[PDB]
């Protein structure tokens, strides 16, 4: 269907200009591998970076990407629980918000959208976990089967 | 009394300004920032310019703080306390 | 970007009007800003330096009925 | 004599007005010129207007605003009580009329 | 339709207003308005119909300083 | 050649075939084939393209009820154009924006198609229909090529 194609192509671009990995258009689009390339090509002036997938949860309790992933997931999750849009779409829409929260302290994108798309697939196969603390009460990033009554937050407590 | 009315009133409106500026512009968007309903956001975006002036000037902060807890509170206005208070605002219920 | 300056001064000017009412009549000003006492006097001592990071965010720093 | 609740009629239209110009504006800026009659620099002045700015500009207790129609022989045969047209004829000229810069 | 629908009543809201103006004080309101006496004749003339029609437009009836 | 190229004409096609653009109008303003339209038309709107071809005639224009809408509508465009740093297609379809929606107030149909709004550019564009000044109100309507002015009377201030 050329209007099924034409959406699919659009998303594609959106992708792309977040930042969006080759691997991560082949997931959540029906275009071609070589297509994505050719796109990409047009688009951004280099071909796709080559590099695979991350999948690996050891950075996601590293001291900073522990933060971001968490305050990413936290505008996620409300994505998803109340905002009624889920999907590619809850992804994206998270992802806006945690690159506007960046220009205010002026650091530099430390969640990559491949990585804030790989953390949000790694909650949906329940590898990753969701930690209360218990001083401040924020809920963060924890590896699965993580135990409570002792977490601490990385900002409570570096 | 007196001339604290005019803040009060001033600040009233502003806020729902703002309201209806989020809400028109993303619907989901403005509900994580003013952490609100979909309901009471859908609300805001059909209010009229005379309906806001009447709630402004109610000589009542109509806006309420979203912090409650002062322990936390101390603590954050003490570098990433900027990034802390996003995550406990977006856990918050409507 | 703009999006944040609202937001910014929106926040700040709540700021500043809960500090100028707390600091006038700290007994009066908690009934109008529905707030503890604990919150109110935290509000006071605030600079405007605090104020201005504080206020600094993404999101509206106070809700609505 | 205008003072008391004619002052309250006055804000409040200043405000209604400012209010659908930067909604008008926002949503498109060229559609938004066309309806205002005004220029593109104006326009560009009316969106970027904050809340805190809206407030300032709307209480200001003088008439912000100046009609559109300046000629009473055009007006009047306007609106008239025989065609009904007479919607569409003011947009013709008014779509003619030069913006403001 | 609601962008139409706002456009029309700020349109009602002038006229209203400049209507009211000019049938109080209308040596005054002719400054105020920044219009001319034939033309404050013919607003305090126009009846709540006529107001209404006048107002039913996709444009926008008065421009700003 | 270009993917966006591609990607961006079968945008503006759609968006002609919402304003119920007919096939030629489509042809003339996008570089995708005249075959994939017609899948395209047909994926959109229920039933395939009209098959009827391009009107191209000044008669229409210059019945009254038609020549208001159009002189209407040119106001828009010619707006756009001038003052709204606008040209092209995306102009001639903001200005039938405006069009559409100023024909909700009246409440009557659409009696100015967006081909013939379309044929009405090309016209203008080709010098073969012109912009005549009215006597009595001042409004500019649009009448036959080389018709005189300074004796023009527009269709509202004097019907028939
Ligand atoms: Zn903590
Ligand atoms: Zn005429």
């Amino acid at each position: 269907s050329v209007l099924q194609d034409a959406n699919q192509t659009q998303l594609a671009i959106e992708l792309i200009g977040l930042g969006a990995r080759l691997q991560v258009l082949e997931a959540e689009t029906t275009l071609s591998r070589d297509r994505l390339i050719r796109l990409y090509k047009e688009l951004r002036g280099v071909s796709p970076p080559k590099g695979m997938l991350p999948f690996s949860t050891d950075w996601f309790t590293t001291w900073l990407p522990n933060i971001h992933s968490s305050l990413f997931f936290s505008a996620y999750q409300f994505m998803v629980q109340e905002g009624e849009t889920v999907g590619i779409r809850a992804v994206v829409a998270a992802y806006r918000l945690y690159l506007e929260h960046v220009s205010l302290l002026g650091g530099e994108i430390v969640l990559s959208f491949t990585r804030a798309w790989t953390l949000v697939r790694f909650f949906e196969s329940n590898m990753l976990q969701l930690s209360r603390c218990t001083c401040c009460g924020g809920q963060f990033v924890t590896h699965a089967y993580e135990p409570h009554a002792n977490f601490v937050c990385s900002l409570c407590r570096p | 009394s007196s001339e604290v009315l005019q803040e009060i009133r001033e600040v009233n409106l502003a806020y729902l300004l703002l309201a209806q500026r989020l809400v028109r512009e993303n619907q989901v968007e403005a509900m994580f920032r003013l952490g609100v309903s979909k309901e009471i956001a859908d609300i805001l975006a059909k209010l009229t310019s005379a309906q806001l002036v009447k709630l402004a000037a109610s000589n009542m902060v109509l806006c309420r703080f979203r912090f409650d807890d002062h322990a936390l509170l101390s603590t954050l206005t003490h570098d990433m306390q900027q990034i802390h208070a996003a995550i406990l605002l977006a856990r918050q219920p409507v």
